[PDB]
């Protein structure tokens, strides 16, 4: 169960960042249970969204598998809950952690971005029309992310 | 792939490679200035490309060097026995030394 | 005041600032201890992407704040 | 070559010059693992020979590297303001914007070339350094109080 | 055991021996910690060259004593 | 501008002497030093008390520093005008180096002469041929010149 991974599981359940909860499945070390709250000031004010982020046999060297246990309205992420994010899409480094990631998530929910879309029916209406795409959002924040 | 070991003092910042995070196996630095263990950069050359993993600045094969400063100050480090209830203190240096010769 | 960071790295960086300092000399500062440039900054903090131009109180940021750096935000 | 400078705490020998014996000006480390400044160290290729100073070992101009890891570390060291009554530390990085601006700091004169304390430079305007420029009293008239001598010829003011 | 070395540069360092060890030996200790290899070193004691056959309890050093280190390239 | 080097240098040989060498720079000039190393234990010079004067040039680290006996010594790497046959001060010089290495090794010279790279070349013949008395003639050059001083 390879030592970078269990310095930085301890690390960060030592440390761990306002609104962000990540915790390793009692089966599966590599599995990590993850809810994120919606930031100050964003579309999705008083969400709380789970995710199912994975370490591959590869990672540290390959980046985490991530998805979107919840349904949001949001132009980087499709209706199955992957995730267009420049960390884990592509170009990604071994010297990101768990950590870093699940901020960078957050910092997307913070700043959605329609330029460079994934649910490319949300980010047209997200441009054209950003006010209803908002309602929408905090809409589908209502619904889908409380109690649960 | 770096020196997984209990260090004492607990190994400090500067020692540790930012990839594998342990104390730095024959440490390598960059010309943009930060450490890493030559096996793990050398690795993230190959699959995650040609840049510094901390900065997403420029990094070849070519300019990594040695900084074989730091890996003495490192194998100078006071480190503790990794069997069960040994607990001698040494430098890292004879790690391998002693547990040749250890209890547990 | 001092203000807390954590690096890519995950250890911690203390900074002595006043509130009316920039984000840019904040990144400039983190750059004198780390070597990461301004650029290739970016700091997170209560889940917000802090921008250049604007200053530590006007995201209200307090004595014995944590910072959070990752890496640029390079959308693909 | 190297940082010349008070460390407060002093200077540990390993960012010390083996051959100025400052803190390491613009760091470099051989192959052979060894810490320099890099001015001293392409002196000392040129004139003592192509060879790291301390272990024998062969060296040149191409193959040593800056430390840049070691000399930003450097610059983070605590140090003293060098005017006289200073009393106050910072970071090495920040020695020189401080001496511009250093309580007890020796500034020369804009006008009259004779050094002078940052703290009086602000009342050597007042009270006459000695070519500050003075304005008549009862007359109102701009010169230099070197020339005050001949402007007693002109305050014969009309009407 | 615990012996003191004052390198070229003027660097005192410490060294854990036994009486019984060979000067062949310290001079690895002096390379491990300094990067000079044995055939470059040279160490002195009371106005002594200590050869690379003999032991330290040959030249009665003991608790504390600091040797000096010098360099090589002699006989010229 | 007095070399910041030679400065910290000084006041660390005064400070922190070795054993048996003492140096001082002389009042006038900050680059010339007086010099008394003492005779080392077991050996020829035993009980001795050695002058010399030793100077800086002004490339200093970056050429070797001039050192010269003002005491006379019978050693086969020690001529009549007191300048000395050791490495040091000759060719591969290094900045490295510091006035407490040259002393020291000069001390250590004492202990170990050296006939076979002679400069008393009458001195080193003696040596080679009738090694016992040289260094009787050594301990009795020491006894007349090298005590009470
Ligand atoms: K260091
Ligand atoms: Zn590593
Ligand atoms: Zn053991
Ligand atoms: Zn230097
Ligand atoms: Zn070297
Ligand atoms: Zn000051
Ligand atoms: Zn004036
Ligand atoms: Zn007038």
């Amino acid at each position: 169960l390879p030592r970078r991974i269990i310095k930085e599981t301890q690390r960060l359940l030592a440390e761990p960042v306002p609104g962000i909860k990540a915790e390793p499945d009692e089966s599966n070390a590599r599995y990590f249970h993850v809810v994120i709250a919606g930031p100050q000031d964003s579309p999705f004010e008083g969400g709380t969204f789970k995710l199912e982020l994975f370490l591959p046999e590869e990672y540290p060297m390959a980046a985490p598998k991530v998805r979107f246990m919840t349904k949001i309205y949001h132009p980087n992420v499709d209706k199955l809950g992957r995730i267009k994010l420049d960390i884990l899409t592509d170009q990604w480094s071994p010297a990101l952690q768990i950590r870093t990631v699940l901020l960078s998530i957050q910092a997307l929910l913070s700043a959605p971005n329609p330029d460079d879309p994934l649910a490319n029916d949300v980010a047209e209406q997200w441009k054209t029309n950003e006010a209803q795409a908002i309602e929408t959002a905090r809409a589908w924040t209502r619904l889908y992310a409380m109690n649960n | 792939q770096g020196y997984d070991v209990e260090f004492d003092p607990p190994l400090e910042s500067k020692y540790e490679c930012p990839i594998c995070l342990m104390g730095l196996r024959s440490a390598v630095q960059t010309p943009c200035g930060h450490r890493f263990c030559d096996s793990c950069i050398r690795k993230s050359i190959r699959d995650t490309g040609q840049k510094c993993p901390v900065d997403n600045e420029v990094l070849l094969e070519e300019q990594l060097f040695p900084d074989n400063f730091a890996k003495r100050e490192i194998l100078s480090l006071t480190v503790k026995c990794s069997n069960f209830g040994c607990s001698e203190k040494m430098e890292l240096r004879q790690l391998e030394k002693h547990l040749s010769q250890c209890r547990f | 005041m001092q203000i807390f960071v954590k690096t890519l790295t995950g250890k911690t960086i203390t900074l002595e600032v006043e509130p009316s300092d920039t984000i840019e000399n904040v990144k400039a500062k983190i750059q004198d201890k780390e070597g990461i440039p301004p650029d290739q900054q970016r700091l997170i903090f209560a889940g917000k992407q802090l921008e250049d131009g604007r200053t530590l109180s006007d995201y209200n940021i307090q004595k014995e704040s944590t910072l959070h750096l990752v890496l640029r935000l390079r959308g693909g």
